[PDB]
């Protein structure tokens, strides 16, 4: 082990190769719940192989030991560096891509990963992105229960803070937060409870009429980006655009 | 706590039935049930079997933990032998991984230990299933299909929750059964609704009229769908507590 890149979530190398690895010593009711579901996942969809999802190695055991593969460096890390005027345009566009597309994925199997946070994005080298950190996330069948607590402040849906049922549309608001933070490289919505957080949040979105109840470049866009952004930030969560819709949206069409 | 409601991404996707069909696909068909034992049979499965499911009724689990105990178990005892003691541990371990997987508050261990081995013997079983199954624990579950089922039917939405309840607890107690294990998921499913169809008289069509178009949905024969439909509503009626 090297030099900690998560709060505990090490850096090493390995007998094989000295290869850079992701190392997550989770110190041990048994097995905690949240990696038994986080592997869990992670097995379960690994031989789809997709290009934006951290693989896992392995897993030993008193003391327990999880294995990943390395990436350069978090979003979080990325955007407090990134030379001035920050990250341009169009890899703005693509991450937006890649994101969302690792997230059609993800969904397509029934799977919400609902800690969607800079922190948790991966970058690499060639500028892909890796999605990370599985605790939160789980399948979906219906009528199923469900905590009160998904997503860090910041990043947390309305209707979560509502105290309502969510879903799917908890990944696309973080996804249109996330959008957000790229051009403007600081956290849209800084709270500081549960009920300052849906203040500023609905000192923006405005006031949703009788019916979704249970300026924005105000805060460098495209006319278009700020329709996708408007798309994953509607306030009722049966209007919020969903990841394939949003995939297919004009704002992406001109792409690698 | 409040429940998971439809969610058209996760439950109207007609790729999400088709990608429940594809990692269906990767639970490798087991040979015969069991094959790999020298001692427990099957008989002593359909116990276990109904004491667990018991145990996921009686404390008001989500339906879909009992599938996962039953699809980890019979995994585990694939890779590893278990004598005709154990097998009450490892059956209650199994849903011990199960509940942290697919249920918002697990099983704990007393409750596990306190009816039945001590609280370490069987977090050493959480590990021994975890090691052996190299912690891939998620399946496909009978249970995944049932809305993706009702979707591709065109059945009125609104007797989702209905039909999900009755099905889901039809499904469950078939599970319990050997002859039911081999059976793919999707078809385990199937035979779910239309034994429950039959019987609720739901206001839908009635329940033939269901069988050449889940034909055509799981991409089995009209025979194939009634056997599997037969043999799943056999295997509710044969639960009995007095098993045990
Ligand atoms: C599985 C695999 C990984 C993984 C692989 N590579 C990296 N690379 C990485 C990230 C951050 C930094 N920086 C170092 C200086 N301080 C700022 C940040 C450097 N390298 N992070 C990973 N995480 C992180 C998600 C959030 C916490 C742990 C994972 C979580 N699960």
């Amino acid at each position: 082990c090297v030099a900690e890149i998560g709060e505990k979530v090490f850096k090493a190398r390995d007998l094989k190769n000295g290869r850079f690895v992701a190392l997550k010593r989770v110190r041990v009711e048994g097995m905690p719940l949240s990696t038994i579901r986080e592997v869990a996942v992670l097995r379960h969809l690994e031989t789809f192989e997709h290009p934006n999802v951290v693989r896992l190695f392995d897993v030993c055991t008193t003391k327990l030991t999880l294995v990943f593969e390395h990436v350069d460096q978090d979003l979080t890390t990325y955007l407090d560096k990134v030379p001035e005027p920050g990250v341009p345009t169009e890899t703005i566009k693509d991450m937006m891509f890649q994101l969302l597309r690792g997230l059609d994925f993800l969904h397509s199997h029934r799977v919400v990963h609902r800690d969607l946070k800079p922190q948790n994005i991966l970058v690499t080298s060639s500028g892909q992105i890796k999605l990370a950190d599985f605790g939160l996330a789980r399948i979906y069948s219906f009528q199923m229960a469900l905590t009160s607590v998904v997503v860090t402040l910041w990043y947390r849906a309305p209707e979560v803070l509502l105290q309502s049922s969510y879903a799917t549309p908890v990944d696309l608001w973080s996804v249109g937060c996330i959008f957000a933070e790229m051009f403007r490289r600081k956290p849209l919505f800084r709270g500081s409870s549960d009920v300052d957080q849906l203040g500023k949040i609905l000192d923006v979105i405005g006031l949703p009429g009788e019916e979704d109840w249970p300026p924005i470049e105000k805060f460098d866009i495209d006319e278009l980006g700020k329709d996708l952004l408007l798309k994953c930030l509607t306030f009722n969560p049966a209007k919020r655009i969903s990841a394939y819709s949003a995939l297919s949206h004009p704002y992406f069409q001109d792409l690698e | 706590l409040n429940r998971a409601k439809i969610d058209s991404t996760t439950m109207k996707d007609p790729r999400v039935l088709n990608n429940l069909k594809l990692r269906e696909l990767l639970l490798p068909k087991f040979t015969s049930l069991w094959e790999i034992q020298t001692e427990v049979t099957v008989d002593n499965r359909t116990i276990l079997l109904t004491w667990m499911h018991l145990l996921c009724e009686s404390f008001e689990l989500d339906k879909s933990v009992f599938p996962l105990s039953v699809s980890i178990l019979d995994r585990y005892l694939c890779k590893k032998q278990g004598t005709k003691k154990t097998l009450q541990k490892i059956g209650a371990a199994c849903v011990l991984i199960g509940s942290k997987i697919r249920t918002v508050k697990p099983m704990t261990v007393s409750k596990l230990t306190y009816l039945s081995f001590t609280n370490l013997e069987l977090i050493n079983q959480e590990k021994d299933i975890l090691e052996a199954l190299k912690w891939d624990t998620e399946a496909v579950l009978a249970t995944d299909f049932l809305i993706p089922l009702c979707n591709a039917l065109k059945i009125p939405e609104d007797l989702w929750p209905q039909l999900y309840e009755a099905a889901s607890t039809t499904i469950c107690k078939a599970l319990i059964q050997p002859n039911i294990a081999l059976l793919s998921p999707g078809l385990i499913c199937a035979g779910g609704l239309l034994t429950t169809i039959e019987t609720d008289n739901t206001n839908c069509r009635p329940w033939t009229c269901y069988l050449e178009d889940l034909s055509s949905i799981l991409n089995f024969s009209t025979n194939t769908v009634r056997t599997v439909k037969d043999q799943v509503s056999e295997a509710f009626s044969l639960y009995d507590l007095e098993i045990l």
